[PDB]
This record gives structure tokens, C-alpha cells and sequence, in this order.
């Protein structure tokens, strides 16, 4: 075994996708419509900072399975670290997929009108709970894979 | 890039199409022609180059205007028919796709005008997948849409126009040749970027998608300015869409469509081609052309690309109506002044 | 054996554009001869005998 | 951009030329093509050749200043340099405590302007400058380390890496062992700026604060680790010419003397021609591939220090 | 046994490499309606140098083949080398193959374009040619450096 | 063993997906099978701590067949593009493109380029034509036939791909037969020149594999 | 023993997050696009967005059951029911999701130009929610058999 | 032996509830269209998103079923035929949903025009499900005869 | 032993490139025999020389199918294969391209009969590169029967 | 001793140095193409390049102290922390480099017309690197616990 | 010993000579000439071809380097540890001359109509050439421990 780094690291490279997927698709909204009047580009910038928030998550469920690894490398602390790490990367990934085509069309209509903002911004900061569920469920999953022998 | 895919019907195609570009009339011999002025010695020095058979076909003592439109229109049925029956797969469907995409207006400027009282015979040289005696004579004579579908759908594969002529059947697009022109060019650029887009990758395309991208451009800013001083109607499908969204946008096109004067989003958006913010049709036409055959010279000679195919095509077009403008120029006893700027690119 | 000695007697011995300066240009030719000077110095070029024997390994 | 004494191009004038000439005896070449240019520049400006030997003809004063800076440490490399992990171990921490001068510079020369009436810069350049300060006295005690309590695993990048992760240890390694609090004083200090930065501000600025403050501290904290991380491309350009100048020199000298007679003559002088052929290109390549320096110091460096004004007052500061 | 399919595989990419780019330059010198001035005049060099490309993946397998013997040391197993050693050979000619034919195809294609820019095409064209010797030269300095 | 069956198995599935490649829809090589076959190879070599190779055992003969029939099959290719230039271009000249017929006799010779070694590659023997490890050690020399007939046989399918494109090409080219088409003939046999040198460095390099015994 | 029966607690959790991020990009495209012509709607076409994203506390739900269910010992045997009612309850929410964003995409369409399609486009987007019940129960009844081994 | 019957219980309910989803999809993007068209038609249109959403009940019926016969002993013979069983239903139920999805689609868009075309729409939706019955008989007989011991 | 494939993989690459060709032969000469009655006889040779290819890989089929289940080991299921697939790849790509070959002659030779000449002559000359496969087929297995 | 660590130090600047390759290559074609039409934000629009080019040294200071910290004996607590940990930083940097491409496109060529999101271009490159800098952080973490293996 | 990794020295000069291939092929397509010449842009053309050329240039140094460590015959524990550093290379080749090869093509076409773009194309195609030297430094860094194995 000892193959429980790519599942550590593919937490982070998950939600670091999903975010820069979310960040280019909320960039590239934004890049026309802030070619349609330049007032507005400061309300625009809310989906890659919103988008950009999951990468924490997986940051810190990194940092957390990787304080509790062991000296010793096994099979018990190398299957559960992967579907972990998975769980909250493809969450983040997710949100972040959904967070890059939600601030695409939520910046790309908000420059006709500006009072969808609300509904934009509601329902793009409507997608952390896939991530969150996914943090809090790779914690629970990372809780219980200490005494690896 | 190009040069690493395996394509047994393209290379027979690409070189069947490179040999009659090969062999047509260049710059020089158009620059040469377009200087003299005289019936015969346009014959003469026509019938060096590939138009020599057609022209040499049927010739009188005088310079007919008949004649030089059945030499373009012999010369294309060859051209363009003859290609596609000896074709077949995904090249010969492309090119049938290529053909029912200029067939979509000009099938639609044939039922346009069949209710002006015009027929097969009275329709001038365009490109199209076949002559005028299978499916030209029938679509053109028929002017019901029931009868246009079963037309369009009797011809393999299915052509772009079916859905057009749904559209048109319920009085969805226009009631006048403006309208229908427009969106019938906004659905034929949909369906070349529909087929651009299904048959890209398999080569390494970088002159296609440029050359589509301004004469997608160069469409919408020639639409806006044929129906400049014309009243048109904003709210009206007359926007053809262009794959930038941050240099043309449709507002400043339908607004520099309608006679208001506002021309300099066409001054914005220069600086990049040949085309510039001016008051003038033949320096915006000669500036369109110029921009149109950039990029298209070097698809003459490149090989083993599927934009070729399309370059080559819109330079049969280019060089049959400059051919026809610069025939038809000499043949009443003129000097060009639009087509002799036009007549090089 | 370092390079700090020879730039601490570089330093020690040198004023370092200190104190005026000329008319024209004085703030530029006044920190100009210290700021190329303390380019010089951390550009002492500290050679080997303290990370020796190389070619390894 | 109309700023006349400061501070626009004031530090740029030194650190733009020493840095710059860092990347590049190969400066001989660079100071005899841009020293040519100077009687040459009338006759040079009708010919008509090139476009970017026309704007290094028009900044004849940087050219010749880094030109001339950069004979000098390019004839150093090409210290001694005769095997693989010697020389570069002492050109990648070269690089450091060089760039730690411009950038403590940069730090000074952007605190004396605005002259509480004075803020928003004494918390800058303190975890930097303790971390990073920490780090150079790591590379300077590494080199003195002899006898056996030293080591060169790097040292530098080590010592900071395996810092930081363990409060309990003292250093690791080749490291001042006195004893364990350099760490201690450091996360102390690294850790007390967070509020005295956007603390500073309102005191600062007296005889919408916050988001500028918030800003200014995530742009800080990522400039401050990009424009350390930032300094390697001196010493990997100038380990990569290095080795490239003397890998084709040491692959000609020796077959450029053998087979005396006319093959020698003829061998010697076309390997010779085509290795001063290659070695002028590749020279002239990295010459066009030092803007890094350029570019990092006209945003990185402008940004804390206050633009274009840097550029064209570094020109006028020596014509004037 | 394992150490033939190196030297067998060493020239395939080269060959196909050079096949490709002989082609590719070849296919584009139909146009354009002058063949005394310009057709071929200088453009013939892409054709006859991509054909050398195949020369250093067969010398190197021939050389491969010859140094190689069943009675020599072969118990390792470190005939995995032989592999690389033809790969890399195989992959820089192939990858120059590629190169040349399309550098010969752009140069065929702009030289009857314009008059003035026949030296950059030819100068642009002449650097790609020294892509497949770093493979050729590591082929044989790791065949020289083993039994 | 079982990597009997599954060479043949792949070697038919390979040219049969190849060959349904440019063919009507009814089937398509799958391209997630790469992927899978780098990471299940990736995978199972990276953890755990062993060395992943394979093993070939006594068979070694298919490379003198497939010599033959990978030069039959690429010249039998070339002729396709080449001949349909002629029927392209039709009623446009009496010109040289009725008699540039001299490629199809160089790829007509691809086709017995790479049969020749391979008929003369084998005597005495159809099933093994050197020392095999069936019934004895020095299986090198018979395994070897293999590679250099399989790069034998791709070098000639190449070549002969190269001559029909030179000649498809090269069939008039310009207009008509008024300018001369030596030009694309002489790409067409530099381009032809490559089967006869990969079939010499190929039979030099490849040695002797005949006279088993 | 392997002890990796935790990528089917992850795969469900992966699956209902990627059918409820695919359905909430896909009801937020023409929501944001029907409510840039009008924001009237926005409130009654905001109900596809929280039908599509409460799919994810079946898969979060399950995946806790599944590692609250887990223990500190593990089999070999152990890591089957758990990945497939993980699998079952991923697709089901992916196809629950992938439902709900194309009939969310189409219902603020449709309901952006007349307000009359809200009682049938709210009774389909409230009826295909049932694939994701019918696998969190199978998903529980599958999890109900791993609380006894080891 | 493993005991990787889940695959089995999950493959039926994940292609169910996808062709199910699918075919709810494909009749709510043509009920919107449709309902702009004709008020009075909006009613009616339900139907086709209620009846190709009934497949989804074979795959969680037979996955439900075939849930309990794994328990936690189990052996090398048993869960071959749930996985032919749960694929065969889901199968069918997958290309009956995708078929009724296209057929709901087309039978709303003929049917907007003239209301006699819904019969005919209603009728290829209502045959469409001997399928769906018949791989749900033959996914119930395969799990009838997995259940022996345990 | 696992050469039974091999005898049946010449006559399924015959058969797809003969029944290619037969299709594209027939296509071209239905197509070019509605613009005139008179090339329905000179249209016939593409199809009539596409299918010739059949025989070649039936005959090397039942010849390694003669030497099948009687006399077999370990080593003698290798030839098969190889001829199998010499014969299956000449006469599939011989099909392919006297498919293209013969629509192409069939409408060049539709205007005038000048390119029916050259088409019958390209036709009649791509059978050697089935000859030259087939013969290494007959070689092949005439070679067999060394290990019991 | 036995070791297959040695891929994860070489893995790690790949990622970094496609992506900053690839967003060097999109900001250049904007950069290029607005340069044409005006050259005074030629200057302005050429601190992308140099912004995005330095994801990569995170990666390759992650690479040269991963390097420094290999041993002589490979075991089961030296492999397989220096491929995720590498893997981390280039997927982190290939992301950041993948947003900074089309975020420098779309400033580039939302900048061409009329140069008013050049400072919301910058703060988003600015914004994004730090996805590069946390991944960085993290294979820092994991590639400080690359030593000391028995 | 196993007397793996032998492939890792001729494994580097691949992805940088496709690279700097497809750097070299994409730099000379495009439009050079308009009507019958340029503004001098063919001997300013002339640099992205050496530039591409360099990453091809340093990979023969660092596939000799590797090739003189590789030997005839050693242990397993050198092996290991000497491949690796011909991919970090030529990932970084491959896309830094990916790179330059869009961005020469970008260069090359609007470098084509006005001449003052090749300031900025230059520095694109030069601040993206690093990205073999950075990896080309890892695997010299790599290849410097690689010898003398026990």
C-alpha cells in the first residue's frame, strides 16, 4: 500500500479545479459583460471569490488527515484517506461546476438588469452546502481512520 | 496539427480540388484583362485559362451577356457537381453540407422570387450541390413548404434548409427578402459553425476559424450596411452572430444598421482588417474585399486541410462573380471602377 | 574566510556616499555609489573552503 | 505620471541594472555591442534594422550600465564553477541575500516617502524580513560552518522548509543554536503584524478602510511570499548559460586543438567562429530573456514602493 | 531476447517520421502555376532533409543489433535500456519528421506568396533539422557506455 | 499460456476496429482503452513492491507473416489515391497524368518489398525457422524475426503510403500536361527511396533467422 | 483486510453533489435568464434550485450512516453494500439532478413568458425527486445489513 | 466468497431511476413548450411525466427485494443472477424511459396542434412499458430463485 | 491452441472489403447508370473485379482449415494467423480500393470512354497485390506439419 | 532500496509549467490582439504573462526540497507522499494556471474595446494564485514528512 | 535487481522535441506577407524558432546527463531514483513550447500587420521559455544524486 497521498492531495487538487473552473467560468462572464458598461464589474467579482472559498475546505481536510497519519504506512491508512479526500474533491468540484456556470449566467444577465444581483448571489452562494457536506463528511471519515498500523 | 491523421477520401478531394484551383485565372491575368478593352481579345486571352473550355464551348462574333453567365454556371455544375459524385463519407457530407448551406438562400432567393414570376431559367450562376435540372427546377417551381420539405428531404443527407423553411412556413422570419436574407445568412452561418464544428478536429484548423470569424463579421457589418439609410427594424433578426462578444456586439450592429449615423463602431472595431469608418459603398466594399481574400490565398496552397476545401470554395465564388463583373464589365463596352479596385482582392 | 570580512572592510574603510553629493544628480549619484557598493557585497563572491570538495557525489 | 524628483525611479536606477545583470566573461559582449551603439546612435537610427535593437539604442545609458554591472558577475561564474551541485549551491543563496537588499531598499525607500504622520509600512517588511532575515543569516552562518556543525542540504530553502513545522525543535539544519527562541521570536513577531497592519491604518492616516485593508493584507501576504519565490530566475538563467556557454566552449576547445596543421587552422577557426556564432545568439537570447527583473520590479517593486515613470527615470537619471 | 525489440523499434519512428514529413512536403509543392522560377528552386531541401532522419534510427539499430550477442552479459535483466535507447532516437526523428514536414509544407507555401520572405523560410526551415541527432548521439553513448 | 489467445485476439481486434474505422458506423476502436491499459499498468506497477513486465515464450513467427501482409496491405492502399487523381482531373487534358503510371510499378514493388524477406526469411520449417524455448535455449534469435519483420512491414506500409500519396498528388498537378510533373516525382521517389533503405537496414540489422535447427 | 469500503460512502455524497451542483447550474442558467427579462418570477422560480440542491442530504446522510457504520475493523467482505447503495444512490441523485436542471431550465423558460405552467412545472420538478427517496431507502436498507459484520 | 450482490440491488435503481429521470426530463421540456401553446392542455400534458416515471419502481423493487437476501454470510454462486436481473430491468427501463421521453416529447408537440394526436402519444408511452413489465418479471423470477439459504 | 480464428479472419476481411467494394461498385454503377443505358455493361467491371478477391481467401481458408483438429500443437497455430491476416489485409485494402477505384473509373468513364481504359487497367492491375498475399498463404501452409 | 518516490519531485512542475504555459499562451493572444489596435496597453497587459509564469516556482522549490530530503533506504514511509504532495501543487497550479488563462483572454479582450477591467483582471489573477499558494502549502506539509523512512 | 528505469534519459528529449516541434511548426504558419512583402518581420520571425529550440537544445544535455548516470549494470536503488527527471522536463517542454508555439502563432499573425507587437511577442515566447530550464534544473537536481548506488 502507501498510496494515501494521492488521496490526500486529491482533496485539494479537487476544490483548486473546481475553484479555478469556477473563477474562469465567473472571469469569463465578466469579461463581457464588463464590455457592456463599466459600472458594474465590481458586482461581478463575487462568483471567483465565492468559488475560490471551497479550496479552504479541502485545504484544511488536507492538513487535518495529513496531522493524523502515521509513521507507518498500511492498508488501513491508505483506502479510507482516498474515498475521503474524494468525497470532499468531487464536492468542491461540484460547487465549484456549478458556482463557474451560476456566476457565468448570474454576471452575464446582471449587466442588462442590476437587480438580479440578489437572485444571483443567493443562488450561487446557494452551492457551499456540497462542499460543506462533503467536508464534514470526510471529517467524520478521517475521524475514523487513526491507530493505522 | 495537419499531416497526422490517415484520410483516403480527402486526399483525392483536396487534390481534385487543388487541381482546378490550379489551373484558374490568377491576379495577373484579371489585372491584364480588366486593362484591355475589346470583345475579342477578351476571348482570346480568356481561353488560355480554365474558362477557355466553357467560353470556347459556345462563342459568337460579339461579346454576349448570355454567355459569360452559362460559362460560370457550366463551369461550377463541373466544379461542384462533378466533385461529389465521386466522393463519399464524412468529406462528401461536408461538402454536400457546404452546398446546402449557400442552397439554404439560394434556394430561398429562388422562392423569394418565384412569387415575382421567375423560374429555373431565370435565376443567375450560384453555388450549390447540384445543377439546375434535378432539384433546382422543382424546388424553385414549387412554393409550398409541404413540397419543399419532401424536396429537401429526398436529397442525402438532410440540408440545413428544412428547418428554415419550418420557420419561414409560419411566417417566423420576415415578409420581405430583407428579413429572410438576413436570417437565412444568421442560419447559414449556424449551420457552418455547426459543421465547423462537428468536423474541426480533425485537422489543426487556424485559417478556417479566422477566416470564418471575419466573414462572420464582415457579414453582420455588410448586413448592417446594406440596410443603412434603409429604415430597418431593430427588434428584427438582422444581427448575424459572430463568435466575439466583447469587440461587435448585436446593439451596436442594428443601431449602425439604421440611418442614424453611427458608423464609428465600425471605426472601433477596426484597426484589426481592412474594412474602417467611412460614407462610402465601394471603399467599404473594396476594404471587404480585400479583408475577404486575406487568409484565402494561402489555402491554395496548403494541403491535407479540411479549410481548404471551404477557402477554395468561396474563391470559386469570388473569382466567378469577379470573373462575371470583369465579362460583364468589357462586354458592354465599359471601364470598371468598382470591380477594377475589386479586381485583385 | 568569508566574504563578511572583506565586505565589512570594504564598508569599514568606505564611506558609502557620505555624506553630500554633487548639484546635478545628487540623489541619484549620491545613492548610486552605495547602492553599487552594496551591490558589490552581497556580490562578494564567497568561493569555496566552507562547502568544499566538490564534484560529488 | 509626472512626478519630477520621487519617488518614481529612484531605486530602479541600482537594483534594475544589478539584478538584470545577474541573469547574464559573457557581459564583455554585451558591454562592447551596447558600448558601440553610442557614436553609432545617429547613423544607427536612420538604418533601419530591427525592433528591438532600436529600443535598446534608445536606452543606450541601461544597456551600458548593465552591460558593464553585468561583466562583473558574469565573469565570476564563467568562486569557481568545475562540477554539478558546487557552483550553483552558492549562486542559488547568492541570489537571495541580493534580492534582500533591494527589497529591504524597496521597504525603506517606500517608508521615507509620505513624510502620527507616518504609517502603513512599519508592518511591512517584518515576517518578510525576520523569516527571510532568519533565512540569509541561516545562508551566511551555513557558509562559515566548518568545523563539523554545518552541512549544505541545501542549505536555505532547508532550514526555512523544515522551520516553521516544529516549535519544540531549534533548527535543521546548519543553523544559530541559541537555542531554541530564533523560531519562537519569529512566529512571535511574523505573528503580531496581522493586527498592527490594519491596525496602523487609522492612526496612520489621521493626524471603506477595511476592504482596503483586507485587500492590502492578502496582497501583501502574496506578494511577500511571490516576490521571495520570485528570485530563483537569476540563478537558474545564469546556472543555465553558465553551463551552456561552458558546455559548447569545453566541447570546442578540446577538438578545436587537435589535427595540427591546416586542420587545426581550418577546424579551429570554423568551430571557433560557429561557437562565437552560437555563443553571440545565446548571449543576445538571454539579454532578451532578463526583462523578468524589468517586469517583477516595474508592478511587484512599484506597488509597494508608491507606473511607468520608473522606466523613463531610470534613462533620464543618467543622461541628466 | 528483450534487447532486439529496441534496435527492431528504433528506426519505426524514424521511418515513419520521415515518411510523414516527405510527404507533407512533398503535398504542397502543386501550386501554384510556376514551376521554372520558384518550384522547386529551394524548396527541395525539406524533402531530401527529412529523408536523413531514418539514416541515425537504422545506423543506431544496426549498431544496437551488432553490439548486442547472445553469449555476452545478459543476465540482469538490463535490457531495458535498448528500449530507450531506440525510443529516444525513434521519438527525436519522428518529432523532426513532423517538424520538417510542416516546415516544409509552410515554407513551399510561402515561398510563391512573397519574394522577400524566401530567406526566412529556408532559415526557419534549416534550424528544425538538429531535433533528431540529441536521440541519435544518447542511442550511441548509451551503446557505447554498455555491452 | 494465455497471452496466446490474446495476442491473436488483439492483433484482430486492433485491425478490425482499424479497419471499421474508416467504414461505416457500425463499430469504433475504443480510446479509453489506452487510459485504462496506462493506468491499470501504472497502478499495478507503482503498488506494490515488484517488477510488472511480460514474458514471451516459443511462438515468435508472426513477424514473417505479418512482414508480408503489413507491405501487402499499406501498397495495397497507395493505389487507391493514386489511381483517382486520374479519374479526378478526367476530360481536363490529354497530358502526362495518363502517363504517370511509373509510381504504381514503385508501389507495386512495396508489396513484394518486405515479402521477399520474408520468403526468404523461413526454410525447412513452418513452425519455428531458429532456436525457440520449446524444445531448447536461444530464443533471442528466433524472437527477433518478429520485430524486425514487424519494422520491416511497417517501414514498407509507410513507404508504400508515401508513393501513393507522392503519386495522387503528382498525377498532373498544375492545369494540365503543359508544365511537367517530375517535381511531385521526385518527392514520389524520395519518398520511395525509404522501403527499399528501411528494407536494407532492416534485413542487415534484422541477421539470419533461417535454417532453424 | 482492505478496509477501503469508504469510496462508497464518498461515491454517494460525490454523486449527489454532482447531480445537485449540475441541477442548480442548470436551474440557475435559466433562472438568471428568465429573471433578466423580469425579476417577478425569481421567487417562483427559485424552487428548482433548493429541489435540486436537497438531494445532497441523502448522499451526506448516507455517507454518514455509512462511516458512523463503519467501526475500527474492517473486512475484506465488509465494502460491498456500502458501495452498492453508494452507487445506487449517486446515480439516482445524478439522474434526479440531471432531471431537475433540464426541467427547471425548461420550466423557467416556458414560465418566464406565461405565468400558467408553475402548477405542472412545479408538480414535475416535485415528482422526479422520488428516485433519490427510492435509493436513500435502498441505500439505508443496504446499510441496515453493514451494522453487524465484524 | 465476496458478497458483491449490491451491484446487483443498485444497478437496476440507478438505470431506472436515469431512464426515469431521462424520460421525466423529455417530458418537461416539451410541457412547458406545449403549455404556451394551449391553457387547457396543461392538465392533460401531466400525464406522460407520471407515466414514464413508473419504471422507476421495478429497479426499487427488485433492488429492495434482493437487498435483504445478502444479510452477511454469503458464497461464490450466489449474486450472479442479481446482477442480470437488476441489469436486464435497467436496461429495459433505461430505453423505455429514453424512448418515452422523445415519444412524450412528440406526442406534446403533435398534440398541441390537434387534440387527437395525444391518443397516439399515449398509446406508444402505454405500449412502451411491456419492457419494463417483462424485464421486471424476468428481474422478480431472478430474484425468486437467489433467496435458498440465508 | 488458439489458431482457429485465423483461418476464418482472411475470408471476414475478404468478405468486409469485397462486400465494401461490391457496395460502392454497385452505388457507383446504379448512379451512373440513370444518366444512360449504355455503361450498365462497362459499369459491371468494378464490382465483378472487386469480388474475384473472395476465392483467394476462401481457398487459403479451407487450406488452413484442412490442417486443423487432426495435427495441431503448442506451435503450429501460428502460420494461420499470419496468413490469415496477409490475405485478410491485402484483400480488404484491394477491396477498399478498387471500390474507390472503380466509382472513380465508372464516373470518369460516364462523360467519354477514355477513363474506362485506365480504370480497367488499374483494376487489372491491383490483383497482384492479392496474388502476392495469397502466395505467401500457399507458402505458408504448404510449409506446415514440422511439430507434432 | 526499493522506491518509486522518485516521480512525485519531476511531477510536480508539469502541472504548473502547462498551466502557466497555457495561460502565458491565452494572455498572449489577447495581449497580441489588443495590441494591434492600441499600444499603449501593450505595456499594461504584459504583467499576466510574468504574474501567471510564477505558479511555477512554488512547484519547483516543492521539487528541489522534496530532492533535498531524499535518503538512502526507500521504504513504505518515504514513497508515495512526494507524488500527491507534488501531485497537489501541479493540480492546484494547473487550475490557477487553466482560470488565469481565460481570465487573461477575457481581460485582454474585454480590455481591448474599452480598458476598464484591467485592475479586475489583476486582482483576479491575484486572487487566484492563492488556490496555487494553499495546494503549495499543502504539498509542503506532506513533502516535510517525505524523510526520515525505516 | 530489477534494472528499471532506463527509460527516464531517453524519456526527456521526447515531449521537449515534440514541443519544441510543434513551437517550430506553429511558428512559421500564419500570415507574413499581405501584398508583396513585410515591415523586416522575417528576420524578426527568426527568434521563436531558437527559443523553442532551446528547451530541445537543454534536453539533449540533461538526456546525456542521464545517460552517462545511467551505465551498464547497477543496483535497484540507483534506478529508482534516477528516473523521474526525464518527464518533469518534458512536461514543462511540451508546454512551454506548446505555449510558444500558439503564442508565435498569435505573434506571427498580428505580428504580421503591425510590427510593434513583436516587442511584447517576444517577451511572451521568452518568459515562457523557462519552463524547460525549470524542469531541466529538477532533473539535473535529481540526476546529481543518482550515482554511485549501493
Amino acid at each position: 500500500p502507501f498510496f494515501g497521498a494521492i488521496g490526500c492531495a486529491s482533496a485539494i487538487i479537487f476544490t483548486s479545479l473546481g475553484a479555478a473552473y469556477g473563477t474562469a467560468k465567473s472571469g469569463v462572464g465578466i469579461c463581457a459583460t464588463c464590455v457592456l458598461r463599466p459600472d458594474l464589474l465590481f458586482k461581478n467579482i463575487v462568483p471567483v471569490i465565492m468559488a475560490g472559498i471551497i479550496a479552504i475546505y479541502g485545504l484544511v481536510v488536507s492538513v487535518l488527515v495529513c496531522y493524523s497519519l502515521g509513521q507507518k504506512q498500511a492498508l488501513y491508512t491508505g483506502f479510507i484517506q482516498l474515498g475521503a479526500g474524494l468525497s470532499v474533491g468531487l464536492s468542491g468540484l461540484a460547487a465549484g461546476f456549478a458556482i463557474g456556470i451560476v456566476g457565468d449566467a448570474g454576471v452575464r444577465g446582471s449587466s442588462q438588469q442590476p437587480r438580479l444581483f440578489v437572485g444571483m448571489i443567493l443562488i450561487l452562494i446557494f452551492a457551499e452546502v456540497l462542499g460543506l457536506y462533503g467536508l464534514i463528511v470526510a471529517l467524520l471519515l478521517n475521524s475514523r481512520a487513526t491507530q493505522d498500523v | 496539427m495537419e499531416g497526422v491523421y490517415f484520410n483516403i477520401d480527402n486526399g483525392f478531394i483536396e487534390g481534385v480540388v487543388r487541381g482546378y484551383r490550379n489551373g484558374l485565372l490568377s491576379n495577373n491575368q484579371y489585372i491584364n484583362l480588366t486593362q484591355c478593352d475589346t470583345l475579342e481579345d477578351l476571348k482570346l486571352q480568356l481561353s488560355s485559362t480554365d474558362y477557355g473550355n466553357f467560353l470556347s464551348s459556345v462563342s459568337s462574333e460579339s461579346l454576349t451577356t448570355s454567355l459569360i453567365q452559362e460559362y460560370a454556371s457550366s463551369k461550377l455544375y463541373h466544379e461542384f457537381n462533378y466533385i461529389r459524385d465521386q466522393s463519399s463519407g464524412s468529406t462528401r457530407k461536408f461538402m454536400d453540407y457546404i452546398t446546402y448551406g449557400y442552397m439554404i438562400d439560394n434556394v430561398a432567393l429562388m422562392i423569394t422570387g418565384t412569387i415575382h414570376d421567375r423560374d429555373k431559367g431565370e435565376i443567375l450562376q450560384r453555388c450549390h450541390p447540384l445543377g439546375w435540372f434535378d432539384t433546382l427546377p422543382t424546388l424553385s417551381v414549387a412554393t409550398d413548404l409541404e413540397s419543399l420539405y419532401e424536396t429537401v428531404l429526398v436529397d442525402t443527407p438532410l440540408a440545413p434548409y428544412f428547418k428554415n423553411c419550418f420557420d419561414t412556413a409560419e411566417e417566423l422570419d420576415d415578409m420581405n427578402i430583407e428579413i429572410i436574407r438576413n436570417k437565412l445568412y444568421k442560419a447559414y452561418l449556424e449551420d457552418f459553425y455547426n459543421f465547423v464544428t462537428e468536423e474541426i478536429p480533425e485537422p489543426a484548423k487556424e485559417c478556417m476559424q479566422t477566416l470564418l470569424g471575419f466573414e462572420a463579421d464582415r457579414r453582420s457589418i455588410n448586413i448592417a450596411l446594406n440596410s443603412l439609410q434603409s429604415s430597418d427594424i431593430d427588434p428584427d433578426l438582422k444581427s448575424d452572430l459572430l463568435p466575439n462578444i466583447g469587440k461587435l456586439y448585436p446593439l451596436a450592429t442594428f443601431h449602425l444598421a439604421q440611418a442614424q449615423d453611427f458608423e464609428g463602431v465600425r471605426a472601433a472595431l477596426a484597426n484589426v482588417y481592412e474594412y474602417r469608418g467611412f460614407l462610402e459603398t465601394g471603399n467599404l466594399e473594396d476594404h471587404f474585399y480585400q479583408l475577404e481574400m486575406e487568409l484565402c490565398r494561402d489555402a491554395f496552397t496548403q494541403q491535407f486541410a479540411i479549410s481548404t476545401v471551404w477557402a477554395w470554395m468561396k474563391s470559386k465564388e469570388q473569382e466567378v462573380r469577379n470573373i462575371t463583373w470583369i465579362a460583364e464589365c468589357i462586354a458592354q463596352n465599359q471601364r470598371e471602377r468598382i470591380n477594377n479596385y475589386i479586381s485583385v482582392y | 574566510y568569508t566574504v563578511v570580512g572583506v565586505f565589512i572592510v570594504v564598508s569599514a574603510m568606505s564611506v558609502l556616499f557620505w555624506i553630500m553629493a554633487p548639484k546635478n544628480n545628487q540623489a541619484v549619484w549620491r545613492s548610486t555609489v552605495i547602492l553599487t557598493l552594496a551591490m558589490m557585497f552581497l556580490m562578494w563572491a564567497i568561493t569555496f573552503l566552507c562547502q568544499l570538495h566538490p564534484l560529488v557525489a | 505620471a509626472q512626478y519630477r524628483e520621487i519617488n518614481a525611479g529612484l531605486p530602479t536606477i541600482v537594483t534594475f541594472p544589478f539584478m538584470f545583470a545577474i541573469m547574464f566573461g559573457h557581459g564583455f559582449l554585451m558591454t562592447l555591442a551596447a558600448l558601440s551603439l553610442v557614436l553609432n546612435e545617429k547613423k544607427i537610427n536612420k538604418m533601419k534594422r530591427g525592433e528591438i535593437f532600436d529600443m535598446a539604442f534608445t536606452g543606450r545609458y541601461i544597456i551600458l550600465l548593465m552591460g558593464v554591472f553585468s561583466m562583473y558577475t558574469g565573469f565570476l561564474y564563467n568562486g569557481t564553477e568545475n562540477a554539478l551541485l558546487f557552483s550553483n549551491s552558492y549562486k542559488m543563496k547568492l541570489s537571495i541575500l541580493m534580492g534582500f537588499i533591494h527589497m529591504t531598499y524597496s521597504y525603506f525607500f517606500s517608508l521615507a516617502n509620505h513624510l502620527d504622520i507616518i504609517g502603513n509600512f512599519i508592518p511591512g517588511l517584518l515576517f518578510m524580513q525576520g523569516i527571510f532575515g532568519y533565512l540569509s543569516v541561516c545562508i551566511v552562518y551555513k557558509w562559515a560552518v566548518d568545523w563539523v556543525k554545518d552541512g549544505k542540504p541545501a542549505p536555505g530553502l532547508l532550514n526555512m522548509l523544515i522551520n516553521m513545522f516544529l516549535s519544540p525543535g531549534t533548527i535543521d539544519d546548519e543553523l544559530y543554536p541559541h537555542q531554541a527562541k530564533v523560531q519562537v521570536f519569529l512566529l512571535l513577531m511574523a505573528l503580531v503584524c496581522i493586527p498592527w497592519l490594519l491596525l496602523v491604518k487609522p492612526l496612520h492616516f489621521k493626524f471603506d478602510i477595511m476592504i482596503h485593508q483586507v485587500i492590502h493584507t492578502i496582497e501583501f501576504c502574496l506578494n511577500c511570499v511571490s516576490h521571495t519565490a520570485s528570485y530563483l530566475r537569476l540563478w537558474a538563467l545564469s546556472l543555465a548559460h553558465a553551463q551552456l556557454s561552458s558546455v559548447l566552449w569545453t566541447m570546442t576547445i578540446q577538438i578545436a586543438f587537435g589535427f595540427r596543421g591546416f586542420v587545426g587552422v581550418f577546424m579551429t577557426v570554423a568551430l571557433f567562429a560557429m561557437w562565437f556564432a552560437l555563443t553571440c545568439a545565446v548571449l543576445v537570447l538571454m539579454e532578451g530573456t532578463s526583462a523578468m527583473l524589468h517586469s517583477l520590479r516595474l508592478h511587484w517593486v512599484e506597488s509597494m514602493s508608491k507606473p511607468y515613470e520608473p522606466f523613463a527615470f531610470e534613462y533620464k537619471d543618467m543622461e541628466v | 531476447f528483450f534487447g532486439f525489440a529496441g534496435c527492431a523499434a528504433a528506426m519505426v519512428l524514424s521511418c515513419l517520421g520521415a515518411a510523414i514529413g516527405t510527404a507533407k512536403s512533398g503535398i504542397g509543392i502543386a501550386g501554384i502555376g510556376t514551376f521554372k522560377p520558384e518550384l522547386i528552386m529551394k524548396s527541395l531541401i525539406p524533402v531530401v532533409m527529412s529523408g536523413i532522419l531514418a539514416i541515425y534510427g537504422l545506423v543506431v539499430a544496426v549498431l544496437i543489433a551488432g553490439n548486442l550477442s547472445p553469449t555476452e552479459d545478459y543476465t540482469l535483466f538490463n535490457g531495458f535500456m535498448h528500449l530507450s535507447c531506440g525510443l529516444c532516437v525513434g521519438f527525436a526523428c519522428l518529432s523532426s519528421g513532423y517538424a520538417i514536414g510542416m516546415v516544409g509544407d509552410v515554407g513551399v507555401r510561402k515561398y510563391m506568396h512573397q519574394p522577400r520572405l524566401f530567406v526566412g523560410i529556408v532559415l526557419i526551415l534549416i534550424f528544425s533539422e538538429v531535433l533528431g541527432l540529441y536521440g541519435m548521439i544518447v542511442a550511441l553513448i548509451l551503446n557505447t557506455r554498455g555491452s | 499460456m494465455n497471452k496466446e489467445s490474446k495476442d491473436d485476439d488483439m492483433s484482430l481486434g486492433k485491425f478490425s476496429f482499424s479497419h471499421f474505422l474508416y467504414y461505416l458506423v457500425l463499430i469504433v476502436v475504443i480510446v479509453y482503452g489506452l487510459y485504462k491499459l496506462f493506468t491499470g499498468h501504472g497502478s499495478d506497477i507503482n503498488f506494490g513492491k515488484f517488477l510488472l513486465r511480460t514474458s514471451p515464450y516459443m511462438w515468435a513467427n508472426l513477424g514473417i507473416a505479418l512482414c508480408v501482409g503489413l507491405s501487402v496491405v499499406g501498397a495495397a492502399w497507395g493505389i487507391f489515391i493514386t489511381g483517382s487523381s486520374m479519374i479526378g482531373a478526367g476530360v481536363r487534358a490529354p497530358r502526362i497524368t495518363t502517363k504517370n503510371l511509373i509510381s504504381i510499378i514503385f508501389c507495386e514493388v512495396v508489396a513484394i518489398y518486405g515479402l521477399i524477406i520474408a520468403i526468404v526469411f523461413s526454410s525447412k520449417l513452418t513452425v519455428a525457422t531458429a532456436e525457440n524455448m520449446y524444445s531448447k535455449s536461444n530464443l533471442y534469435t528466433g524472437y527477433s524475426l518478429f520485430w524486425a519483420g514487424i519494422t520491416v512491414g511497417a517501414s514498407n506500409l509507410i513507404c508504400g503510403i508515401a508513393v501513393g500519396i507522392t503519386g495522387a498528388t503528382a498525377a498532373i498537378s498544375d492545369a494540365a500536361d503543359s508544365a511537367l510533373f517530375v517535381k511531385i516525382l521526385v518527392i514520389e521517389i524520395f519518398g520511395s527511396i525509404l522501403g527499399l533503405l528501411g528494407l536494407i537496414v532492416g534485413l542487415l540489422m534484422a541477421g539470419k533467422a533461417s535454417e532453424f535447427q
